[PDB]
């Protein structure tokens, strides 16, 4: 009489359905994969690599793919904008497949596994009692993630035999799929380079192959025997959660904070790069060593990419959405089309005035224009009775340099009033918002997804590390206590 | 607003009639439940960060406070001369509220009687 | 000092509310309440301090270059008081409204001056002084005291202007916006 | 040439939490 939390002990003691079971939850799992693979690249927009990339349509698996070489497809278009002369059988749609066929693949073989579960391979040679040897199955199982992962880093990622992986320019105007020289010097630990990621794959991936090699070869002690309960399949599952939990906590930092392997091209911006204006001090940086070179003011602007102006745009800011706002960022927020250009505020005096950014911590923010010298110089009042700051009574101007709106320059009141209120937001784009039924509200990036997620993944993994630990150190007790 | 506000009549003592002014039912600082609002407000939908375009014209920042115009009819009923005073019947024709200018006005009839004294 | 020690069984410094300050040329008491403000409404603002609680309690002093000789080259106080009229805000709403009381037609925003007058000083100079009350259609603190003291010396105007709100005024606030208003002297 | 000076002066009015203003501000 197990109750319904309890049924799926029933293969505790039994090793041939342990190994059903976990083929069928990896048979699930693959088949996810390609089943989510397959409906994004039904639901893709491939046209517009730029303003209309993978992390505005709320690609998942595509970001991932992108990262670790899949780049093409056999409709005909590449991610990166070319197209595809022959995108071979490693395409979008291949590695859905193929992750579907090993779904089907695993799904038989689970059939298999659990109809014969009375191997004589998991009975004991001596007692003839059913028996796992934890201790020599780590050791096998950890020589061949070993094996694995230096493979991995040494001919995948470098490029050696495999593709490589995703590398970018700081400000992901120009990345693509490029072999990784590993970096052996302390700046293989800095984590926005990406050298460390085939190094570290290798040397860790060595130690592993040594690591199996010892946990095969060396029995553990009576004492650490006994002490960590080896033996019992519930203490590897104890330890195995807390394992997981952890790589789910530095997962999800390494995306919440970007890394060279969570790039800005695949996933979008990070709000650090908002809040610290690291795309808007780049922008200003260009304009500014143009106009040394003698450029006008509009010349200087439009020679900035378009990418890297949407880039500084709050609505990319993976921090402003909602929990509910569900969906692509384009339903939010119309589809991006073009770049209206830069907006230069000026009041009667000439006095230039410019507009303070939105944190990323406001849902509303009011408008004010402010002086070169952090002087308030104008504003939109809530109060229009006796205000002090206002714009027709101070007389600001817009002018437009680049973008759609290239030396246009506006004085009407209300013009000015919605052009500041939308330049709080950062770069003024022009959405197309008709053809998805945009609503109006932020939604969130990708990488903000993934990280909330395996963050509360992570959270409830912890709690598990906790629940079947305690179960293994007191499991003679959990059947009951004799009083004291 | 049922209002006679600056009744300008004119007709016989049977019956006068004329116009009055209406006022905006709402003032220029009444915010509407998010905040919008002539003088004090916000004259943009700030829940929708990207949407305060021309589909919104007529909610945002169109709060048009314009008084309107009624007509009235009066009709003398009674007079007590010692007294001084007068009462009699009264017919009103006015718009209803405009709500800001969000929606068209609605003409409100409104019959009944009235008293006063003279001098 | 790191040395110092600490004021047990000491005794206070001052407890008066008020703490002297020294312009280019004008000297002024402001409430020790009062905080240093950054803004500058008007670009000849060379001084302005405000209310840590309520910022509508504040002060300013405008130093600017006139072409009258004195203060009273202006005309009559309320003349003067006349050519100010920016001070007091602006109205950007711009609609037809008749639905506010109090206020005439298409109007939000009223100024009455309450009154104004001459004062002295110990080398004889004159000032203009002037209480205003500007009420709006919101009624915003039920109305705003301004108080206006106004001098001309070296060819420079000097004008301090102390703004509370009544709802401050009726509590407390009366007293420090007339201390900053007799504190205020010139050369 | 880039006056660093200009191109802060331009970044904190907009963005007063700006890595270029807060680098280096001791110095200033
Ligand atoms: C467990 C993890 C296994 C990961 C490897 C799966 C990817 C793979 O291997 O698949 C990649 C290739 C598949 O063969 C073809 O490989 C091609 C690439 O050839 C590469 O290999 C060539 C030499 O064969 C060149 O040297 C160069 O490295 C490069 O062109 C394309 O990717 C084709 O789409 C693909 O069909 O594996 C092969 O070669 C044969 C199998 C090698 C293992
Ligand atoms: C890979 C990790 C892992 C594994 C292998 C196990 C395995 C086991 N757990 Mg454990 N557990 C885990 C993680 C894990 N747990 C975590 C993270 C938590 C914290 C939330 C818990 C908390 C927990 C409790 C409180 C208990 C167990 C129990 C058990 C045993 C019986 C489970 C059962 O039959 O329930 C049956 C399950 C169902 C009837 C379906 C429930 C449906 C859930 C609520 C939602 C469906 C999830 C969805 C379909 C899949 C998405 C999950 C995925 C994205 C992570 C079993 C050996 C029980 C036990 O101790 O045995 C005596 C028990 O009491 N677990
Ligand atoms: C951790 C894994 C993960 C992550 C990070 C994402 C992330 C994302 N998915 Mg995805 N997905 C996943 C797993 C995941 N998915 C799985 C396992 C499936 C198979 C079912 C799907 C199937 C799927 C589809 C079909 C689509 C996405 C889409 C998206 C994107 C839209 C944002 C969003 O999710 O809306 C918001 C998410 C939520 C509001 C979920 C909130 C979680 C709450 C708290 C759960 C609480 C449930 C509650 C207790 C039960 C009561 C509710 C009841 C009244 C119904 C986004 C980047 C969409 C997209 O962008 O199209 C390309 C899209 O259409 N996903
Ligand atoms: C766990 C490590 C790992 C991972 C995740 C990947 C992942 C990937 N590799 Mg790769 N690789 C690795 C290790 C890894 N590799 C190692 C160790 C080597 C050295 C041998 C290589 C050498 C290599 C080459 C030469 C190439 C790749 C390529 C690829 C990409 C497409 C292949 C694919 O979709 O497979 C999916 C496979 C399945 C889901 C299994 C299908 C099961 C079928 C049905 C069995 C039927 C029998 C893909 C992103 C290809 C590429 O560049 O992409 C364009 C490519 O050419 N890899
Ligand atoms: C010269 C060889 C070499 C090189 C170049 C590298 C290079 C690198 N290693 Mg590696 N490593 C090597 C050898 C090497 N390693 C060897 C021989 C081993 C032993 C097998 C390891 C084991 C190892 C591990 C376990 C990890 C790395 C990681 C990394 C990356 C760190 C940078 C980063 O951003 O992650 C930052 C990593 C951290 C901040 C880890 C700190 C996590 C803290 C301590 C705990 C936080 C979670 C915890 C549960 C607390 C709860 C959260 C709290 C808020 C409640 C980096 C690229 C890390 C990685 O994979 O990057 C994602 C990683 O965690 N290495
Ligand atoms: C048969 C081989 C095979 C191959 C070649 C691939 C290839 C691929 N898979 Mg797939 N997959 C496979 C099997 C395979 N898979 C199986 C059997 C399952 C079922 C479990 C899945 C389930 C699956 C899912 C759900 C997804 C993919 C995805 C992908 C794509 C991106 C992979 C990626 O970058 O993730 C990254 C890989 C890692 C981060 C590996 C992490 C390694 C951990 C941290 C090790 C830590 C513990 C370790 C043991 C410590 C050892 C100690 C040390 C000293 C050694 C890629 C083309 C993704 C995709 O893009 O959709 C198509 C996707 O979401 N796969
Ligand atoms: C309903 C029955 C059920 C199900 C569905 C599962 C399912 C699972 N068990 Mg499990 N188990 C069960 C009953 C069950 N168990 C019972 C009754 C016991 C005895 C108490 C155990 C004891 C047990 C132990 C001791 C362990 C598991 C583990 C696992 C996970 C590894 C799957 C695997 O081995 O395939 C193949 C494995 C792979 C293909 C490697 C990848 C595995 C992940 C889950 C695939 C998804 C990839 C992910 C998205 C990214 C990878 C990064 C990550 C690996 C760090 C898996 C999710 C292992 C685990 O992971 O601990 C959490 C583990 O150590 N189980
Ligand atoms: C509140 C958190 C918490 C709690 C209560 C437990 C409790 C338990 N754990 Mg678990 N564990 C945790 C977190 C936790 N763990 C974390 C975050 C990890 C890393 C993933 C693990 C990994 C883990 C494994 C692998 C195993 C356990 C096991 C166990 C059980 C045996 C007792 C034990 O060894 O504990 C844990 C011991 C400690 C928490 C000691 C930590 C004290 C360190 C040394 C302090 C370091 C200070 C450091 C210098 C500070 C500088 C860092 C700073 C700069 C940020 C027990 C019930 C064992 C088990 O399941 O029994 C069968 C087992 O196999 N735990
Ligand atoms: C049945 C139960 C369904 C529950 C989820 C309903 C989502 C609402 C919806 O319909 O949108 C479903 C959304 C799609 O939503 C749709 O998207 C479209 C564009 O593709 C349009 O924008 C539509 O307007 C929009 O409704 O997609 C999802 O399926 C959500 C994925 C679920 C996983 C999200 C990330 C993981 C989050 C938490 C993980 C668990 C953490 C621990 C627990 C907490
Ligand atoms: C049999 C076989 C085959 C195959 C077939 C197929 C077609 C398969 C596929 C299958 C599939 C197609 C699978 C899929 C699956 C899916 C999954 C497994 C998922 C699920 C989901 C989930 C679990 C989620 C949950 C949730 C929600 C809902 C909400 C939020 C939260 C979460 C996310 C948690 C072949 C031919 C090879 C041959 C051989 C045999």
């Amino acid at each position: 009489g197990l109750p319904w939390y309890r049924v799926h002990t029933v293969v505790i003691n039994d090793p041939g359905r342990l190994i059903s079971v976990h083929l069928m939850h990896t048979a699930l799992v693959a088949g996810w994969a390609g089943a989510m693979t397959l409906f994004e690249i039904a639901v893709f927009d491939p046209s517009d690599p730029v303003l209309n990339p993978m992390w505005r349509q709320g690609m998942f698996v595509l970001p991932f793919l992108t990262r670790l070489g899949v780049t093409q497809s056999w409709g005909g278009w590449t991610i990166s904008g070319e197209t595809s002369s022959n995108p071979g059988i490693w395409s979008y749609e291949g590695a859905a497949a193929s992750h579907i066929v090993l779904s089907g693949l695993l799904f038989l073989a689970s059939v298999w596994h659990w109809v014969y579960w009375d191997l004589e391979l998991f009975r004991d040679p001596r007692t003839g009692k059913t028996a796992l040897d934890l201790p020599k199955i780590f050791g096998i199982h950890l020589f061949l993630a070993g094996l694995l992962c230096f493979g991995f880093g040494a001919f995948h990622v470098t490029g050696v035999f495999g593709p490589g992986i995703w590398v970018s320019d700081p400000y992901g105007l120009t990345g693509s799929v490029q072999p990784v020289a590993p970096s052996w010097g302390a700046e293989g630990f800095d984590p926005y380079n990406p050298g460390g990621v085939p190094a570290h794959h290798i040397a860790a991936g060595i130690l592993g192959v040594l690591a199996g090699l010892f946990h095969l070869c060396v029995r553990p002690s009576i004492r650490l025997y006994f002490g960590l309960s080896m033996g019992s399949i519930e203490s590897v599952l104890s330890s195995s959660i807390a394992a997981v939990f952890w790589a789910a906590f530095v997962v999800a930092g390494t995306m919440w904070y970007g890394s060279a392997a969570t790039p800005i091209e695949l996933f979008g911006p990070t709000r650090y790069q908002w809040d610290q204006g690291f795309f808007q001090q780049e922008i200003q940086k260009r304009v500014a060593q143009s106009t040394s070179e003698g450029l006008s003011v509009s010349e200087a602007w439009a020679k900035i990419p378009e990418k890297l102006a949407f880039y500084d745009y709050i609505g990319n800011n993976p921090a402003k959405g909602g929990l509910f706002r569900t969906g692509a960022m384009n339903s939010g927020d119309g589809i991006a089309v073009g770049w209206l250009g830069h907006a230069s505020f000026k009041d009667q005096e000439g006095r230039e005035l410019f507009v303070r950014r939105m944190p990323t911590f406001f849902e509303t923010f009011p408008v004010v224009l402010i002086d070169k010298d952090g002087v308030v110089r104008a504003d939109v009042p809530f109060r229009k009775a006796e205000s002090k700051y206002s714009i027709e009574q101070v007389g600001v101007s817009v002018t437009f340099y680049g973008g759609e709106l290239n030396g246009l320059t506006f004085t009407d009141p209300s013009t000015v009033k919605k052009y500041a209120r939308k330049a709080q937001l950062g770069e003024i784009f022009e959405f197309d918002r008709s053809t998805l039924q945009s609503d109006g509200v932020f939604r969130s990036s990708p990488r903000g997804w993934f990280t909330f997620g395996h963050l509360s993944f992570a959270l409830l993994f912890f709690f598990g590390h906790i629940w079947h630990g305690s179960r293994t150190i007191f499991r003679d007790v959990f059947a009951g206590i004799d009083e004291d | 607003l049922f209002t006679i506000k600056e009744f300008d009549g004119k007709g016989t003592l049977d019956s006068f009639s004329g116009d009055f002014l209406v006022p905006s039912y709402r003032g220029s600082t009444f915010l509407d439940p998010k905040g919008r609002g002539g003088a004090t407000g916000y004259d943009n939908a700030i829940a929708l960060p990207a949407k305060a375009d021309a589909d919104e014209i007529q909610r945002l920042n169109n709060k048009s406070y314009t008084p309107g115009k009624g007509s009235a009819v009066f009709s003398v009923a009674k007079v007590d001369t010692e007294t001084g005073e007068i009462a009699g019947v009264f017919e009103s024709i006015q718009p209803s509220d405009t709500e800001m200018g969000a929606h068209p006005a609605k003409d409100i009839k409104i019959t009944g009687l009235w008293y006063g004294q003279l001098t | 000092a790191y040395g110092e020690g600490a004021n047990v069984f000491g005794r206070v410094t001052n407890k008066s509310g008020f703490v002297p300050y020294a312009g280019d040329s004008f000297a002024l008491l402001l409430p020790s309440k009062w905080n240093p403000s950054d803004q500058k409404e008007v670009e000849s603002i060379v001084l302005r301090y405000e209310d840590n609680f309520d910022a509508v309690n504040n002060l300013y002093v405008v130093e600017d270059k006139s072409d009258k000789s004195s203060i009273e080259a202006y005309g009559t106080p309320e003349e003067f008081i006349s050519q100010f009229g920016y001070l007091l805000g602006k109205q950007a709403w711009a609609g037809q409204t008749v639905s506010e009381g109090g206020f005439d037609a298409n109007r939000v925003s009223n100024a009455a001056l309450l009154g104004v007058a001459t004062e002295k000083d110990k080398k004889g100079k004159t000032y203009y002084k002037f209480e205003i009350l500007t009420r709006t259609a919101d009624g915003n603190e039920g109305g705003r005291h301004q108080l206006v003291k106004a001098t001309v010396s070296n060819g420079k105007l000097y004008l301090l202007k102390v703004q509370a709100g009544d709802k401050r005024w009726f509590k407390g606030t009366d007293k420090e916006c007339l201390g900053v208003l007799d504190s205020f002297t010139v050369v | 040439r880039v006056r660093t000076v200009l191109d802060m002066d331009r970044k904190d009015p907009a963005k007063e939490e700006t890595v270029k203003e807060l680098r280096k501000d001791i110095n200033n």
